Formats: C-alpha cells, structure tokens, sequence
C-alpha cells in the first residue's frame, strides 16, 4: 500500500476519475433527469453525491439500482472494499440545470413530437 | 424416495450424481472411469450396439470392482439424461440412449442412494 | 469449444455472487487478472455474457473501454435452476438502502 | 511526546486554500502550541500547448491551457494526538492535507 | 488451432494505445496523458483544467 | 478494399475421420481383459488411456509436446 505518486500526477488522476464517472452515469441515468455529481473523499470513506432531479427512479424498490452502482465502482477502479459509499441528492430549482433541461428535451423529441 | 425397487433406484442415483459430477456416459468414458478406482457402480442396458461391450463390461467389473446391474430398454435411462442439466427430460430436441453409465461412489452418499446399492450387493 | 466447461461455471457463479460483472476490451489478456482468477486466457467473460444478453437476462453498458453487465430478475431464476441452487438465495445483495 | 508535526496543505484554489490555513493557525495559536507560520512554496505551471484544429486544415492555431497548483505548509510542534484530532475536521472545500510524523 | 497470434510489441507506436477506443496515430504520453487530443479539448470544461489563458 | 479474386485450392478443416470406436480392449475369456499396448505412464496422465500403437513411433495423444518414444 505504497508509496505514493508525484503531486503533479496526483491531480491528473483525480481529474480522470471525476470525468470518467460523469460520462458513465450520463449513459444510464438519462431518463431519470441526471444533472451532475459532486465527489468528496472524506476520512476513510468515499462520498459520491449522485445529483439527479427525481431520486425516486434512481433509488428503485428496495434500493436495487443504488446497490448495482456501488458494486460497479468497487470493482472497476479497484477501490478497497466497503470504503465506497454512495449518496443521492435532489436539486431544487430545475430550470437553472441546463444539462437536465437539454436531456429532457431530447426524450420529448425522441418520444415523437414536433 | 424409492422403496428399493430396481427402476426407481437408478433414478435416485442420477439426481445427486449430477451434482457430484460422477456421470461417465458412453462406453469409452465408462471404461476409463472403471479402469480407474473413481467408479463404484456400473449399469448396462439392452443391446443397440455390438456384442463385444456386453462381454467386456462384465470382464472389467470382474477384475476391478464388481457392481454391475442390467436393466433393459435403453430409452428409459436415455430419457432420464438431459442435454446439459434439468430442464426437460421429455425433449424432442435430443434424446438418445446411454447404453451404459458408470457413476463415481454412486454420486453423493446421503439418503436412499446408500440403501439401494447395499440392498443389491449382499444378495449378489 | 468456444471454451471449456470449467470456465463457464467460474463466470456464471461469480456473477451470481456479486450481482454484477465488469471487464475490459482486449484480446491479449494473458490470464484475465482482476477476478476470475487465472483461468480465463482469452475473451471468455465477454463472449459468454454476449450470448446470455442475446437471450435477455442481463443488461450491458459500455463506457471508456469497459463493459458493465447488470444481472436482472429473469437471469436470477435461470442461473438459480441452472446451477442447482436453493429456491431462495441471492448472495449478491438483499437489504433496503437508506 | 512533543513532536515537530508538519501539516502540509495543497490545493488549486487560492481562496479555498488560504482560509483553511487560517483556521488551523487560529486554533493552534489559541491553544498556544507555538505554531510556525505558512511557508508558501513556488506555484507550479502545468502547460499544454496543442492544436486547436482536429484534422489540421485552415490557418495554423494552437491553444495554451494551464493548471496552477499551490503548496504551503504550517509547522507545529505539539503532541501528535491533539493535532490529528483537530486537523481532519473543520474542512469544507476539496483541499488535501498530509500529516507528517517528523521532518525536523 | 494455432501456435501463434502475436509477435513482440514492447516499444514503439503499437505497444501503447490511446483511450478513444484503442486508437493511435496521435502519439501521446504527456504527464500521464494516455488521452486523445480531440477529446482533451472536449474535457477543457471537465476537471483537470479550466481555461484561463 | 476490393473483392477477393478466385483461388484454385482452398480447403478449410479436415473431417477427422469417422473411425469405429472401442476395440482397444480384447475379450477372449472372462474375467480376463486382454490389453494390447501399454497404458500411458506419466503422473499427469491418468493411465486409464491407451498409448498409440503406431510402430516406428510411439506417442501419447493426451500429451501434446512431450513423451514420444519411437522404437
């Protein structure tokens, strides 16, 4: 469990994790009104705050979907087991959330409408 | 399950033997199984093939491990096997006779599997 | 083959335990590290999941050279009977998320 | 015992950095741990100078991108317990901290 | 089947691959890139950089 | 880029001839089993399989790089 990479390379690898996730999620939560993330490492724990407008469809019945998502990250980036902890968040004021407004227009259009 | 009748007894083998992975289906695999000491049971069936194996199987049982059973009508044991595992023993996609099977320690040693064989062995 | 009968089990059993599989797009992987431990020298994960996916039973995402296969209810029933498991066992997960 | 314990801060945002340094210098000086001030180290430039045009055609253009990291460190000498207690808490922004056993 | 499928790739432009899909041609290494210059631009907004000059 | 031009040979995979199966064990009297050629001697071989009676060549087919006697 060591040593540790250069300080220059420390920020690049964080950016790669911040970015990859942000396109991983957008290909699954598109219909659930995705709006971004906000990551935070905390003492001996990861927080990944999965911002979307409707937390209902994200959660699922018995929390199945949130359980799938946590198990994915736990294998993919090779995280130490049980350190990963997801959280959800609902945003209030949804018309300043351009990302979600654009992706909502998409499904309105692809639904078949003028 | 069974009452130690010959017909329902060989059915009880195949159920837990599948889980044990003891089934050496086909004459060549049966031979290699029983030429090894892994086997503990041999079952044969009605002639659909040459008159050579009917002799040879008794000859192999003689030298190594005597255990043989003969039950006619190849289609019975042929029906009991799947194409992989459970999910249809009816199955017009494929069904074909085994003509002989050899099982290793007669599958799992547990309930009625033990009794069916012990019933036969002392009288044979 | 297409692949051995040992290496089938080791994928289908591993999927049942985590409830999810992931892998990378390569054809020069030598033993496939990063679970299935050292007994898949080729495609095999990707090749077996694709056939499973054809018949439903799983969903598949793909993003930045990494697959992500999500097991579903229909496949749980299949795999449960296919691997001769108890009529009610899911060791992948089962609790309410708070 | 009393060990020279060094609280290194590192960030990319000058507001987020500096106020979190201030908090640790107040809370230290409040308890009279004989804290030593920030030692601001040279800010380093990551430069990337690459084409602005995919599939090069048209007038030749480029684009300078830059990232500015920042380092600065406050040296304390006090018991390692109360340091490691108070340090890891009271941090709002995404700013890193690295505690060292000894350096001097 | 076969007794070969591969031949030495240990250095050169074929033993490293860029993260578009395993694209090449567009030789890249910088500061730990492994990241394609066309998509680097699309990640100007994403984290790693914000343009300031 | 353009379409394939005619060959004058191509043949893919051999049909791996459809030989009669198990005559490798010989029965003349019971319970005796008259074995022919020796069964394979390696530790990793199970020694329930036969070795090839391939005279002027003597080769275990379970092995695939090793154990080739020839006399």
């Amino acid at each position: 469990m060591a040593v540790q990479i250069s300080k220059k390379r420390k920020f690049v690898a964080d950016g790669i994790f911040k970015a990859e996730l942000n396109e991983f999620l957008t290909r699954e939560l598109a219909e659930d009104g995705y709006s971004g993330v906000e990551v935070r490492v905390t003492p001996t724990r990861t927080e990944i705050i999965i911002l979307a407008t409707r937390t209902q469809n994200v959660l699922g019945e018995k929390g199945r979907r949130i359980r799938e998502l946590t198990a994915v990250v736990q294998k993919r980036f090779g995280f130490p087991e049980g350190s990963v902890e997801l959280y959800a968040e609902k945003v209030a004021t949804r018309g300043l959330c351009a990302i979600a407004q654009a992706e909502s227009l998409r499904y309105k259009l692809l639904g078949g409408l003028a | 399950g069974g009452v130690m009748d010959v017909n329902t007894a060989l059915q009880e083998v195949l159920k837990t033997a599948l889980i044990h992975d003891g089934l050496a289906r086909g004459i060549r695999e049966a031979a290699k199984a029983l030429d090894k000491r892994q086997a503990h049971l041999c079952v044969l069936a009605s002639n659909c093939d040459e008159p050579m194996y009917v002799k040879l199987v008794e000859a192999l049982c003689a030298e190594h491990q005597i255990n043989l059973i003969k039950v006619d009508d190849n289609k019975k044991l042929g029906e009991w096997v799947g194409l992989c595992k459970i999910d249809r023993e009816g199955k017009p996609r494929k069904v074909v006779g085994c003509s002989c099977v050899v099982v290793k320690d007669y599958g799992k040693e547990s309930q009625a599997k033990d009794v069916i064989e012990e019933y036969f062995k002392c009288k044979k | 083959m297409l692949m051995p009968k040992k290496n089938r089990i080791a994928i289908y059993e591993l999927l049942f335990k985590e409830g999810v599989m992931v892998a990378k797009k390569d054809v020069h992987m030598p033993k496939h590290p990063e679970l299935a431990d050292k007994n898949v020298p080729n495609l095999h994960v990707m090749k077996a999941m694709q056939s499973l996916k054809s018949r439903g039973y799983v969903k598949e995402q793909f993003a930045w050279r990494h697959f992500y296969w999500y097991l579903t209810n229909e496949g749980i029933q299949y795999l449960r009977d296919y691997l001769h498991l108890p009529p009610e066992i899911v060791p992948a997960t089962l609790r309410r998320s708070r | 015992a009393i060990h020279r314990i060094r609280i290194t801060l590192t960030s990319r945002n000058v507001k987020s950095l500096e106020k979190v340094c201030a908090d640790l210098i107040r809370g230290a000086k409040e308890k009279n741990l004989k804290v030593k001030g920030p030692v601001r180290m040279p800010t380093k430039t990551l430069r990337i100078t690459t084409r602005k045009t995919p599939c090069g055609e048209g007038s030749k253009t480029w684009d300078r991108f830059q990232m500015r990291i920042h380092k600065r460190l406050i040296d304390l000498h006090s018991p390692s317990e109360i340091v490691k207690q108070i340090t890891s808490i009271s941090i709002e922004p995404g700013v890193e901290v690295e505690v060292t056993i000894a350096d001097a | 089947q076969q007794l070969y499928w591969s031949h030495p790739r240990k250095f050169g432009q074929g033993s490293r691959s860029c993260r578009v899909c395993s694209n090449r041609h567009g030789l890249i290494r910088k500061y730990g890139l492994n990241m394609c210059r066309q998509c680097f631009r699309q990640y100007a907004k994403d984290i790693g950089f914000i343009k300031l000059d | 880029k353009k379409s394939y031009t005619t060959p004058k040979k191509n043949k893919h995979k051999r049909k791996k001839v459809k030989l009669a199966v198990l005559k490798y064990y010989k029965v003349d009297e019971n319970g005796k089993i008259s074995r022919l050629r020796r069964e394979c001697p390696s530790d990793e071989c199970g020694a329930g399989v036969f070795m090839a009676s391939h005279f002027d060549r003597h080769y275990c087919g379970k092995c695939c790089l090793t154990y080739c006697f020839n006399k």
